[PDB]
């Protein structure tokens, strides 16, 4: 049973009790319905709200990164042979809307990883079936320097082995916060500057952000040796909140984002123009 | 019969009583009355203090004053209480500390004068920034204690990029935030309308993701009045009335003891 | 281990309660697929955090 | 043929996975096991047994056998302080090749208490009170027994019960502490000053050394298992 | 099993 | 991409700069832009200077490090190392991280010690046959010894005896001197080249002679 309520019917009425006059200074919404105002039939109501309910609303695999690594030879020039993705849902702007209509957050999140390749060069030949090695680096491990140094022998970091044209990878992963809920906005500073500093550097820390490496990062490598011609591939990340509860709404973001804070720079004009009194 | 409304309230803390004849109810945001870590939730081992009528009294701040062209203000809760008495020595002697608050925020005029306050209490209220650089204001300027900041109608970006001021640049239709000022309503608020009410009475729980935090390194959260109509009287184009501004501590606890923080703001 | 719960059903075939069966395969939580049964509450404290909360008859400023 | 349908995720090998797969030896004959002494169930009982801090890494002494020793001595400058050492278990060049440290180093967050014990290696005659302090983080750390008194502190009395032990109470805004250094989770400073000063007769070494050991308390966890940076190969 |  | 210079001597007394410049290119700009250093070092896990917002001091007290941080640049930084004692190598590592692919860099390490200083004593008279007039050339502290070379102007030249490491604190001393032999004059350009690979072009000191009766 999850229908909203019926409609009641009401009549005429000539009293003393007044539900459309209040006053909204006091802070909050008055709760009429259609029978304080006017004469209603009854209603037995069959709409739901089953599809706005957080986990609803969040039941998405949403795009977060586009992560590019390619498969040639190793040159002593700078190359894409593996990337680092530092984790976050701040790189692109449609999921972390949709978050910070709240303030905290708590929730599992699943991560599935769609991999598409090309050939760039009209053709030196072809290419053997890549499998690709997406290692989790958490914030003290070790970072890898080459595409094959130590660091991808993954032995307690989880990694995932992903054959090219296999369906996309997906794992999911714990709530991990050091605190109990994820803090969408931290007014606040990760450092303080104390009168006995012995310069200004020591105790300056950027407006709002907490922990410097987050949750870590994401190590891409094409695990193959080169081919003789190049092959470039995308990896593309949706993650999706399950078993979600989030605390204190928000007015959502109105003019564009300006980076992984709140500050603004461009079209702050959000409304468009339309007469006092036109339809 | 015998008389009691909720325009007349008393409030009493410690040593400190408030009266108001004209006040439009009183708000508990999120329905939360205040209260102290619960064993089962408690995460710091120490004992902790609580000093509880030293510091959880009425402390007042220097008033602001109301007029015509003002766009505005903004304080920060622990932020404006840092140098009040026993509340500030304890949040400056201890690693820790977690407060609910009392707001109540007097504006008294006439009956022939009219404008209406909005008064909302957010939490986390991040605020941004003047300048192309990122999260850049400085501590010093983000936390102006008991004197508040200003809200402005445009965005002013500074230019010294030389010697950058790094402070905060509300515009106050974004609630100095990149959102729109007329969604504020979804956060705890009052607002006095000048010919309904002299005061708004706002009680705070302590809101975080931890049960207790630094104080001076975070501000759980910000009290921002803004005009939601503008200030007029007669046909006087200069009126002015005060604002003032009357903040409790509720249920102070604080962990972690040791020599005092002595933060440099100037 | 098997759960078994009602289907909410929307179009009806030609042909009552359907029901569908949920196994989960792996020890930790997070592997679990989300069960999206479920419920609601009340928004007063969004939309009417007052200390004396007043009924909407009565004036609001007495 | 039951109908089935291939989810995302089909074909992947994720490394810390949990699954079945054949047995490329069946019915093998297995060895039985024998009671060995000394078996171990969690990482977090080898992070409870006392390993010595090497407390002293100036230049001449890291990589010594005398980076273990602190000198004390009669004719110390009582206002300076004996040793200073940051709360980041595993991550303070002190504390992080510790056993408590090493195993740190293989997961990403901490929490809990943690004890550190001194013991004195002077001769029977000498004598000596030393105050050891923790400050919580947030301010200055301590340059002075005036400073240091003010936070969490013991003061140990050398005698016959040779050693001392300050617990670190887990003083904590978040749950859980990272492993690395950052200072939105930093634990504060440890600092230990003479509280009056070593005293020795005549025919008495006038310096000695001080040992320090560090373990974990009962209530200490570990989570999120990750590589450490404490070993790598060349290739 | 268990039906709910 | 990674394109540190830092191969560093690296003068010793001290105090000097132990640079990390990562130029970036071009298009496809880095953050989150942290950089980390670790030594090489007993590293189990730590003497590093890290930079997430407010620049942390990993503890190793002697320490300063310059670059512009807690807004962004990003990192072309400089780290500096007093003091002021020879702790060397070893080496040293540096590493940053990026939202692209860029957790990772390049280690980089080099020199440290010790420059010498010189002087020259002539003395004492000549009374014949056939050793010192006498051209000393004293060479005070360098613990890698000053390769002191003796020459002049003639075949009068090979008579070459040393004085060899008798230490100062940590710091290698020596004289070379000469003898050269008899009799009169003054007056040539006899000139002790001591080098060390350090400064500019090696110490060349030329002097005169004791000439009596
Ligand atoms: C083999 C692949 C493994 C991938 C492991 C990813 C671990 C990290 C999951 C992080 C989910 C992040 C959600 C966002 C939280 C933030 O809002 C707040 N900054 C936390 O206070
Ligand atoms: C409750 O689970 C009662 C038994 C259900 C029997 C059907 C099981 C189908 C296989 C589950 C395998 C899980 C991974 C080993």
């Amino acid at each position: 049973q999850d229908s909203l309520p019926d409609t009641k019917a009401s009549g005429p009425a000539h009293s003393k009790e007044v539900p459309a006059l209040t006053a909204v200074e006091t802070g909050a919404t008055n709760p009429l319905a259609p029978s304080d105002t006017v004469q209603t039939r009854h209603v037995v109501q069959r709409r739901s709200r089953s599809e706005s309910t957080i986990e609803s609303f969040f039941a998405r695999g949403a795009c977060v990164a586009i992560i590019e690594v390619d498969n040639e030879q190793p040159t002593t020039r700078a190359q894409k042979l593996f990337a680092m993705w530092r984790i976050t849902y701040k790189d692109t702007v449609q999921l972390r809307r949709k978050l910070e209509f709240f303030t905290y957050s708590r929730f599992d999140m699943e991560f599935t990883f769609v991999v598409t390749a090309n050939f760039t060069n009209a053709n030196n030949g072809h290419a053997l079936n890549q499998v690709y090695q997406i290692m989790y680096i958490p914030p003290g491990a070790p970072t890898p320097k080459s595409w094959d140094d130590y660091t991808w022998q993954t032995s307690s970091n989880p990694s995932i082995f992903y054959t090219y044209g296999a369906a996309p990878a997906r794992i999911s992963v714990p709530y991990v916060g050091l605190a109990n809920a994820y803090s969408h906005f931290y007014d606040g500073f990760a450092k303080v500057p104390l009168k006995t500093d012995a310069n200004d550097q020591i105790g300056d820390s950027l407006y709002s952000a907490m922990t410097v490496d987050d949750f870590g990062v994401l190590a891409v490598r094409v695990v193959n040796d080169h081919n003789p011609t190049k092959v470039t591939s995308k990896v593309r990340i949706y993650m999706k909140p399950k078993h979600v509860r989030v605390w204190c709404p928000r007015p959502p973001r109105a003019v564009p984002y300006y980076g992984p804070g709140v500050d603004y720079r461009n079209n702050l004009d959000p409304l468009s123009e339309k007469g006092l009194t036109t339809y | 019969a015998c008389g009691y409304s909720d325009r007349v309230l008393q409030l009493t803390l410690g040593n400190s009583t408030i009266t108001t004849q004209e006040a439009a109810n009183s708000v508990v945001a999120y329905g939360r009355w205040p209260e102290f870590i619960r064993d089962d939730e408690a995460n710091p081992v120490d004992q902790p203090t609580e000093p509880d009528v030293a510091t959880c009294r009425f402390y007042t701040l220097d008033t602001v004053m109301w007029g015509k062209e003002s766009k505005g203000w903004w304080w920060k809760l622990p932020d404006a209480l840092r140098d009040m008495g026993l509340f500030g020595q304890n949040m400056y002697y201890h690693y820790l500390g977690r407060s609910g608050y009392t707001v109540h925020v007097q504006c008294n005029a006439s009956k022939f004068h009219q404008g209406a306050l909005g008064v909302f209490a957010i939490p986390e209220y991040c605020l941004a920034g003047d300048s192309d650089k990122q999260r850049y204001t400085s501590y010093a300027n983000a936390n102006p204690g008991e004197r508040g900041g200003k809200f402005y109608s445009q965005f002013n970006k500074d230019n010294a990029v030389t010697s950058p001021k790094r402070e905060f640049c509300p515009v106050d239709y974004l609630l100095g935030c990149g959102v729109l000022l007329g969604n504020a309503f979804v956060y705890p608020h009052q607002i006095i309308n000048l010919r309904t009410n002299n005061s708004a009475t706002i009680v705070l729980p302590y809101v975080n993701a931890l049960a207790i935090d630094s104080m001076v390194k975070h501000n759980n959260w910000g009290i921002a009045i803004l005009p939601l109509s503008p200030l007029d009287f007669a046909q006087d184009s200069s009126v002015e009335i005060p604002i003032t501004v009357t903040i409790a501590p509720m249920c102070s606890e604080f962990n972690g003891l040791r020599n005092v923080t002595a933060p440099k703001f100037q | 281990g098997a759960q078994v719960s009602s289907q909410k059903v929307g179009a009806h075939e030609n042909s009552s309660t359907i029901n569908y069966t949920t196994i989960n395969y792996y020890k930790d939580s997070a592997s679990n697929a989300a069960s999206k049964q479920d419920y609601s509450q009340d928004p007063s404290k969004f939309t009417e955090p007052l200390k004396d909360v007043l009924i909407k008859t009565a004036p609001a400023l007495n | 043929g039951l109908p089935v349908l291939n989810t995302p995720g089909s074909n992947q090998y994720l490394t810390s996975d949990n699954h079945q797969s054949p047995c490329a030896i069946p019915e093998f004959d297995v060895t039985p096991p024998i009671d060995i002494p000394g078996e171990v169930k969690n990482m977090m009982e080898l992070a409870e047994i006392d390993t010595m801090i090497p407390l002293n890494l100036e230049s001449t002494k890291r990589n010594t056998m005398d980076m273990y020793r602190v000198t004390l001595s009669d004719s110390a400058d009582l206002s300076q302080p004996i040793l200073c050492l940051s709360l980041s278990p595993a991550f303070d060049p002190r504390l992080s090749h510790t056993m408590l440290g090493e195993v740190l180093n293989y997961y990403t967050h901490w929490a809990g208490s943690l004890k550190f014990t001194f013991l004195f290696c002077g001769s029977m005659m000498a004598t000596g009170k030393i105050l050891v302090a923790y400050a919580p983080p947030g301010a200055q750390p301590p340059t002075s027994r005036k400073e240091a008194m003010l936070g969490t502190h013991v003061i140990w009395d050398l005698g016959l019960q040779s050693s001392c032990t300050m617990v670190v109470p887990w003083i904590s805004n978040v749950t859980y502490r990272q492993t690395t250094q950052d200072s939105f989770t930093e634990g504060g400073y440890i600092s230990m000053f003479y509280q009056t000063r070593i005293v020795v007769p005549l025919s008495t070494p006038k310096s000695m050394s001080m040992l320090g050991f560090v373990s974990a308390c009962n209530d200490f966890s570990v989570r999120l298992l990750r590589d450490t940076t404490h070993i790598s190969q060349s290739a | 099993i268990s039906e709910v | 991409v990674v394109q540190a210079p830092t191969q560093v001597p690296g003068f010793l007394g001290d105090s000097v700069t132990l640079p990390c410049y990562l130029q970036v290119p071009n298009m496809e700009v880095t953050h989150v832009s942290q950089l980390t250093w670790a030594r090489h070092g007993e590293s189990g896990s730590m003497a590093v200077f890290h930079q997430t917002q407010g620049p942390s001091y990993s503890e190793s007290k002697r320490l300063e490090f310059v670059a512009a941080r807690l807004g962004a640049e990003l990192r072309d930084a400089s780290l500096r190392m007093f003091g002021l004692r020879v702790e060397d190598e070893g080496s040293y590592t540096c590493l940053f991280v990026t939202f692209p692919q860029g957790s990772r860099s390049v280690d980089i390490w080099l020199r440290v010690l010790a420059k010498p200083q010189n002087t020259a004593e002539v003395q004492k008279v000549q009374l014949t046959g056939e050793p010192v007039p006498m051209a000393r050339c004293v060479s005070t502290g360098g613990r890698p010894p000053a390769q002191i070379t003796w020459h002049s102007d003639l075949g009068g030249m090979p008579q070459t005896s040393q004085v060899p490491g008798f230490l100062s604190g940590t710091v290698t001393v020596t004289s070379l001197w000469i003898l050269v032999p008899s009799s009169q004059v003054d007056g040539k350009q006899v000139t002790c080249k001591v080098e060390h690979e350090s400064f500019e072009k090696p110490q060349l000191l030329t002097v005169s002679l004791t000439v009596y009766y």
